[PDB]
DNA sequence: GCAGACACTACGAGTACATA
DNA sequence: TTTTTTTTATGTACTCGTAGTGTCTGC
């Protein structure tokens, strides 16, 4: 036997097991306990415990049923315009015996990948058979799944995991594996998370395998700094018309191994979100994507971040 | 518990391709008689009902009535692997999911077990459709299956009118006009192809060539056909199985007259 | 026996000791290895810095030759990797169990940037449910190229661009078993100019070595190309101190005399202008100015002119930094 | 079988007289399905926007004794009650509904022999058998082909003798613009956010929840007139736990925000027009209108529309400055579309999303403009092809 | 110098299109016992041991010991365009890229030099474990063919099991399940339809029904094929061919979880 | 006044699905002696010539030297409509710009009319040399059909040699060399299947594959086919089209590569 | 033994889109 | 309270229509 990772390890069995999204995830287990789910798609952050909870859930519902009143499909699985006529349709109309409240399950697991066609096709469906079968979708990005599948299912939202939340989590990990640590090492674990509980689990496995004890030396070691925070001081910097100290950064940035596209990516997502004025963010959103363009043609060096960080400080001063 | 074990594969093979494309759903209703199915299209164009008696079987037992809501495409699937001369063990619990069919249909010893799982199809009731046709005859099946092939060669639809004289077809077409004349064929030595009349009041109707042909799909599971067909009452063709039981197949007339 | 190989395929680190520089993740993963606790890794860098070869003597130390075939699925971007493969042979390598002896599987994915995003959506569920028969290792250069829920998956290493003091051992060890004399500077001129980059420290050793027969400094930046610090510094003396006429002509002198691109003067004129203690205006419009003279020569431009443009953007700000005072 | 259904099925209409629509809809659906009752039911007796429909229901009947206008096509945004307005009024009406929806093969051929079966023939019941009404569902999904079929057997000269209603969600789709030529066009509006107040009490209360009328309205106002989506974030947020609902629960985003597809018109007049007077602040007025602009999709129809309206507009800007920097941000964006088709790196396409935005940073007014369709650039096109 | 000779064209051209959709390329190991070509699929699933024998050639020459590695969409390709009842040539030099295939028209007058070029793949060499297997069955080919196709049609995963009793083929799918049992049909006038049982103890493994459908296309080589089973050990269906050699094919079981409950 | 009648519908709808994609235009030049085509292709590769001598027509009437020039996108259309066993008269006036095909309907019940606009192309001819060949070789039409069509899977361009041997096609590509030799075949039956030698001066030289495959796309016209190659001449693929006259196709060589020392 | 019919996969072809 | 159309150059992915073709039925 192969052990399995703590993210597969550590994956919760029970709804009472998941932390965040508390309110959401009590309504799920008040459900579970109940009865009588409606149709359900989960938007949210990658690793914040949507599949967890539409898997928890469907369990908990379905108890020994599970292998013949559930059909699960991912984007690893075909799931066209074919599979949803035939497949989908097919196990919606199939009597499966279950006790009251109880319905069949059609998990649909990363619900962004379907075309749009799968998704006209999945709303009658969907709307006939309500009675007998329910339908539980996870997703990313919410503006993928079409707005008469939202309408038809309650559109819970899943935000990103807070602190202690993850430290939660994090101490009951640690207490099953006995691991040594101190509070720093465990705030650079949340530090790297970034709201990630698949990488806070990786970095804390990645750190105790590695050296066995959990400070903040031991996890920078093999883990790294996150890249928006440091670039939204060159942002900030840049705004101030400092072009010394941005430079200082994008040097940094630059030693530590990051090519020009990951970089100006960051800059724009730090340039969209930033506190300073409109027309300015626009002066910095038009700049950002006129250097971007001879980053794709082919022309990506220090000296073309260091002329984007120099227009960038000449819009400031240019009224 | 339900156990229907038809002692040969042949007839289940033909009722199950005659209404392959005919009726997407088979309705089997269980009780101590014996297997009824009562199907309807959805758009009320054909219905379907077929009686397979308890004395058709090699053995039948039923303690209580049961409802086998199954796909038609996936028994039609079981029976392109089945044997023309072979008995079938069709098979149910009395609460229960799955329909299991049990066969040996290569003779070589080769023991198939296929099940299925129900469709949980709402439960649309049909009493009794009236019968008060006022033209009853008599046809061969083959020679009615060869009549709507040749009408299928020409034209989308068929006049039917009833005679005393007999049964006229025709059907019209850019390419040409398909007509035949039904006369009394009593003097032959076969006694299948004699058609014999019982009729009154003619009536004359339009319906659809693929229905037509969908029906007349089922020639080998009965020697003779009957049709009754009248004014405002939907045409009935009916085979009479040998033992098992019989077939109505229900037929609803154009809008659009003559 | 001997081949007849590249230098950056003839000497390449066979085992995980052989690497240089990521000693933190190397022993990482090989006490991964060695406590059977092998996650799905994600390995980003800089080109030329070992991801590769990483992977691969982690494969060679995890099977054996006899059982190698069947337990390592190697895909890059050579080969078709498109959602039909995804669902197709990966799927069914990762479903599967071995042939011959038990153990976990190993699909590598080098290059993994140029996956389409059909294909990263498709292999999400792949890595998670068949974590305990088959691990998954992602290679890239580019790490905004793969989708986040890949990068939630893999237990991501960046493996960073190589120093200089741990590049010179390994390539002292390929100098003695090469037979090549080198001097001192000829060692820091393949660490220089490789700037983190094993492949082009040896590709410029080998092409000195096939060129010249020795590797010193002078060897180096004539195969090479490239100017040296002395020229820089003369060529930003001349653009700092004396007007147009003579900087032109002592800098097309020095450009025809040594046969210099105006790429690599650009290049390490941007580094010494950081170091050159500039005023802030000034060094914004040198920014600006030497971006728009390199932009300029992608293109079929002549080097002449950009040249002409390149003394006039310190022409301009010689009066300015003189009057600043 | 109260724990077995959702509440959304539980509380559907089952007469005209619980419906939620518009009862001019209603009325006009209604007329125009009894108008079929002479050729149909053989019975001469049964028993602006709202100008044309009452001309069209009171223009009389072509000489075969049928309606000209035999094709019924229902527009509106979703969760309105389309569907339930077809049944309802078809089943109201004497018709038994036969219903073909996206859920179905949607081939030429197979579109072709199931409107033929559903329309070409009687009842098998014989005489009381009910007639069949064919509701076609989600026909914006279909191809032009599947369209082309339904229009021939909607014109032969075989003659359709059963009345064809259709359903869509988008009107302005490229298959059914020889559709709206030819149908009774019934566009629905929004529902009434008081009689849906007064339907979501109802229901409240018979489900023994408790609310006051205000925070139902504000979930009204957070699924935007949707009764489909506001009935199930009621039964999620009810549950059995607690009995009273709370304000921050329907203003939260956890539970019952949904993404809308934004029209054309409604975000040219968000990026043109200021909200009328919290929400004033530039910085959520800026993301506000990013957001609407990428959540609207076709962008290059956005963008033709930003080209074709912003000079029509009363323009404070006499220097002509806001014009240039506009036509600016333009070429920026023509500029990123040619190097992204060109080196085959479409990451550059995450920046022309801002070029809405940047108008209404320019030409933001609290007048009322009236935004026209952009015409001038395919006009240009096809002259040019010519 | 190698120099082997086919006496009919048929047993190449049903080789290699049993191994079309399945082996990427072709690694001929030439030696003076015969030809043997051990490859894996391109999905590393499955594994191809064919063995032909010197003796089954026309003439065989082979003075040096090779490993031709070789395409195979190119072989199929010149196999196409070949007779079943003509003499089929295959020559290599000592230090050539050129393998060459000469044979005859169907209009049997015009010679076909089709020469190909050998690939580097320098794989290394997968070893067979030739153990013992917990269950041995003799069936005819035409009947798995047939028992597999049935299957295709029901699930795509099929538990196949093996006892006392016989091989018994089970296909959990969406319509349903089938499950075929078949045993002891030795009681016919034919030599190839017979159903033995040799070895003892009871497994059952799942497999995916793809390449159990692509080993079937090897059925007008053999008429009564062999199954090999165990519980460690991968499925074996050996067809061994009248006079030229034998045919292995070897097949990986499907990870199977149980449910939690 | 240009008026002639064929004796068979299926020269022409054998004929001009050659010139199909081969040639962009029918250029037919009318004469006592018969009708004389000369066309060169858009690349100037290949040229088509086909003369039909006047006393293979049923009837035939010219009274000028005239030239009429039709297209091919129209004519190609227009021959699909016509039958196979039916007769086909041409007709065209002294002054009018048509051209009219009468000929039968497939329906065997009305006389179909077809008239084409006569392109007025500017051409001159360019003027075969009739030189002696050194080499000349008869071969099957449609086995030198097969042998064009099976170097096609190959590569896009062929090898003709011939020597005193007989004719060596050779096809290599990335895939591998296809070498086929045909000699000697005076000891069969059939007349037409003769693959016979007339010249001594061997002549190695490299063609291209789609103008042969166009070539060959007119085989059932003729029994035979005779092929006539030099050092410089371009390659002359004849055909004696039955008894009303006969057609020769001009394939350039393609420039060989610098193998110098 | 050879013509007609059944479903089978390979292949041609049209369309959409590609960001945060 | 306001709606018609094909360009951007590859690469991939999806969906649908069509055509050889292996095999089964029948006289
Ligand atoms: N809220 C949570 N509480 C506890 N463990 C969690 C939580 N969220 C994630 N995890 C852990 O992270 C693993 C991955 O969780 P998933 O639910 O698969 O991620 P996800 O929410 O589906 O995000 P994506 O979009 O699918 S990548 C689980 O197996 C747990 O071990
Ligand atoms: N850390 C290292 N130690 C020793 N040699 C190295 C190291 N990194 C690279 N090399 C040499 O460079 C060659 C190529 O390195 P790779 O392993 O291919 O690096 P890489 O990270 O995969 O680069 P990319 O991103 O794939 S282009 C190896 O064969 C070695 O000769
Ligand atoms: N008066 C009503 N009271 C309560 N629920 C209603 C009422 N009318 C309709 N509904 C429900 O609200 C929903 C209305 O949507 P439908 O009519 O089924 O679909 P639709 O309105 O066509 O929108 P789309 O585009 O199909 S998502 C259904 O779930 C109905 O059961
Ligand atoms: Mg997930
Ligand atoms: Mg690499
Ligand atoms: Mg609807």
């Amino acid at each position: 036997h192969y052990e399995l990772p703590w993210v597969e390890k550590y994956r919760p069995v029970k709804l009472n097991e998941i932390v965040g999204n508390e309110d959401t995830v009590s309504r799920l287990e008040v459900f579970a306990r109940e009865g009588n789910v409606p149709n359900i798609i989960i938007a949210g952050p990658p690793g914040t415990g949507k599949t967890t909870s539409i898997l928890c859930l469907a369990r908990a519902l379905l108890g020994p049923a599970l292998k013949d009143a559930m059909l699960e499909l991912n984007a690893s699985n075909d799931r066209g315009i074919d599979v949803v006529r035939n497949k989908i349709k097919m196990f919606a109309q199939q009597k499966v015996t279950l006790p009251k409240g109880r319905h069949k399950i059609i998990i649909l697991d990363e619900a962004d990948s379907m075309t749009d066609g799968a998704q006209q096709a999945l709303r009658r469906t969907m709307e006939i058979y309500s009675k007998t079968t329910r339908f539980a979708l996870a997703c990313n990005a919410s503006d993928k799944i079409i707005e008469p599948i939202q309408s038809r299912c309650a559109v819970l939202r899943y935000t990103k995991l807070t602190d202690a939340q993850i430290l939660t989590r994090l101490m009951n990990v640690i207490e099953k594996e006995r691991v040594p640590y101190t509070d720093d090492g465990l705030e650079a674990i949340i530090f790297t998370a970034q709201g990630d509980m698949r990488q806070a689990l990786n970095n804390l496995q990645s750190t105790f395998s590695g050296f066995g004890f959990i400070n903040s030396e031991n996890v920078f070691k093999v883990c790294d700094e996150p890249h928006p925070l440091l670039v939204k001081e060159m942002i900030q910097h840049c705004v101030n018309a400092n072009i010394d100290e941005a430079y200082k950064i994008l040097a940094h940035l630059w030693h530590l191994g990051y090519s020009p596209e990951d970089i100006i990516g960051n800059i724009f997502r730090v340039c969209k979100t930033f506190q300073m004025a409109e027309y300015l963010k626009l002066e910095f959103i038009k700049e950002i994507g006129y250097t971007h363009m001879k980053i794709a043609e082919g022309v990506n060096s220090l000296l073309q971040m260091a002329g984007l960080l120099a227009r960038l400080c000449q819009k400031t001063m240019a009224p | 518990m339900f156990e229907a074990r038809l002692v040969q594969g042949s007839i289940l093979k033909k009722v199950l391709e005659a209404l392959k494309d005919l009726i997407n759903e088979a309705c089997w209703d269980i009780s101590s008689s014996g297997v009824n199915l009562q199907s309807m299209d959805s758009s009320h164009v054909s219905l379907v009902q077929l009686t397979l008696r308890s004395e058709g079987f090699d053995t039948y037992r039923c303690d209580r009535n049961l409802a086998m809501g199954v796909n038609l495409t996936s028994m039609s699937k079981i029976l392109k692997c089945a044997g023309n001369e072979d008995i079938i063990t069709l098979r149910a619990e009395d609460n229960a999911d799955t329909l299991a069919l049990v066969f040996e249909a290569p003779n070589q010893e080769k023991v198939s077990d296929y099940e299925m799982k129900l469709m949980d199809l709402d439960v649309e009731q049909l009493g009794i459709p009236e019968q008060e046709y006022s033209c009853v005859v008599k046809m061969p099946s083959g020679e009615f299956a060869r009549i709507c092939r040749d009408l299928s060669h020409i034209g989308d639809a068929v006049v039917i009118s009833c005679a005393k004289d007999g049964v006229k077809f025709s059907a019209s077409g850019e390419l040409g006009n398909g007509n035949i004349k039904l006369s009394q064929t009593s003097n032959v030595d076969k006694e299948e192809e004699a058609v014999t009349i019982e009729m009154n009041e003619p009536v004359q109707l339009t319906f659809a060539l693929r229905y037509l042909n969908f029906f007349t799909k089922a020639t080998p599971l009965s020697s003779t056909v009957t049709l009754s067909m009248s004014a405002d009452v939907p045409l009935v063709v009916e085979y009479k199985i040998a033992d098992m039981g019989h077939l109505k197949y229900y037929l609803a007339p154009k809008i659009e007259d003559e | 026996k001997i081949r007849n190989l590249p230098w950056v395929e003839k000497y390449r680190p066979q085992t995980l000791n052989d690497l240089i520089s990521h000693q933190d993740i190397l022993s990482t993963i090989q006490k991964f290895i060695n406590e059977d606790r092998l996650p799905h890794l994600l390995l980003y860098g800089p080109p030329g810095t070992g991801k590769t070869s990483t992977i691969l003597a982690c494969a060679k130390q995890l099977y054996k030759d006899k059982e190698f075939g069947s337990m390592v699925l190697e895909l890059n971007a050579s080969d078709d990797r498109g959602i039909d493969i995804i669902r197709g042979p990966i799927l069914s390598f990762a479903s599967t169990r071995t042939i011959f002896k038990k153990g976990f599987k190993l699909v590598i994915l080098d290059e993994a940037d140029a996956m389409t995003q059909d294909a990263q959506n498709a292999l999400r569920r792949v890595i998670e449910k068949f974590t305990e028969n088959t691990r998954f290792c992602l290679i890239c250069n580019y790490l905004s190229k793969i989708i986040p829920a890949l990068q939630s998956r893999c237990t991501r290493f960046r493996f960073g661009p190589l120093t200089p003091e741990l590049m010179v051992p390994r390539l002292e060890h390929v100098v003695e078993e090469e037979k090549v004399d080198i001097s001192e500077d000829g060692m820091k001129a393949l660490v220089t100019l490789s700037s983190g980059d094993m492949r082009r420290a040896l590709n410029i050793l080998q092409s000195t070595n096939m060129a010249f027969g020795k590797v010193t400094e002078e060897t180096v930046y004539t195969c090479t190309g490239h100017p040296l610090k002395s020229d820089i510094a003369n060529i930003l003396d001349w653009m700092l101190n004396q007007d147009f006429t003579t900087a032109y002509r002592n800098i097309t002198e020095l450009k025809t005399l040594k046969g210099l691109a105006l790429h690599d003067i650009l290049t390490e004129i941007h580094l010494f202008v950081h170091r050159v203690d500039f005023p802030s205006s000034v060094r914004i419009h040198l920014l600006t100015k030497m971006a728009d003279i390199e932009y300029r020569l992608s293109v079929g431009t002549n080097e002449k002119i950009q040249l002409s443009s390149l003394i006039a953007a310190f022409q301009v700000t010689r009066d300015l930094i003189v009057a600043e005072a | 079988a109260s724990s077995h259904c959702l509440w959304v099925d539980e509380f559907a209409p089952r007469h005209y007289t619980e419906l939620l629509s518009d009862d001019f809809t209603n009325r006009c659906l209604l007329k125009w399905l009894k108008l079929w009752d002479l050729v149909v039911f053989g019975h001469e007796r049964p028993s602006s926007h709202e100008q044309v429909l009452e001309e069209m229901l009171e223009a009389g009947l072509d000489p075969s004794q049928r309606p000209k206008q035999k094709v019924a096509l229902l527009c509106g945004p979703p969760g309105l009650g389309k569907t339930t307005l077809a049944h309802v009024i078809a089943r109201h009406a004497g018709y038994s509904v036969v219903e073909m929806n996206a859920s179905d093969d949607r081939s030429p051929e197979v579109f072709r022999t199931r409107i033929e079966a559903a329309t070409q023939m009687e009842s098998v019941l014989g005489a009381g058998g009910k007639p069949n009404c064919l509701v076609i569902d989600e026909i914006d999904g279909a191809p032009v082909a599947a369209i082309n079929v339904l229009l021939s057997i909607l014109n032969r000269k075989g003659l359709l003798m059963r009345p064809i209603i259709c359903i869509c969600n988008d009107q302005f789709a490229p298959s059914l613009r020889q559709l709206k030529q030819q149908a009774f066009l019934l566009h629905f509006p929004p529902t009434l956010p008081s009689r849906l107040v007064q339907r979501l009490q109802e229901v409240s209360l018979r489900q023994g929840m408790r609310a006051d009328p205000g925070v139902l309205a504000a979930l009204c106002e957070k699924t935007d007139n949707d009764i489909r989506a506001c009935i199930n974030t009621l039964q999620f947020l009810y549950s059995r736990g607690q009995r009273e609902l709370s304000v921050r629960d329907v203003q939260a985003t956890r539970v019952g925000l949904k993404d809308q597809r934004r029209g054309l018109f409604s975000v040219w007049q968000e990026v043109f027009q200021l909200p009328r007077a919290s929400l004033t602040s530039a910085s959520q007025r800026f993301y506000r209108v990013l957001h609407a602009a990428a959540s609207a999709g076709e962008h290059e129809k956005v963008v033709q529309g930003l080209f074709d309206n912003f000079l029509r507009l009363r323009l404070r800007d006499s220097s002509l400055g806001a014009v240039c920097v506009a036509l600016d941000w333009l070429a920026f964006d023509d500029l990123l579309a040619g190097a992204a088709h060109h080196s085959q790196s479409f990451q550059l396409l995450r920046y022309p999303p801002f070029l809405p935005v940047a108008f209404h940073v320019l030409f933001a007014s609290s007048h009322t403009p009236r935004i026209t369709f952009p015409s001038s650039q395919q006009e240009a096109q096809n002259r040019m092809s010519q």
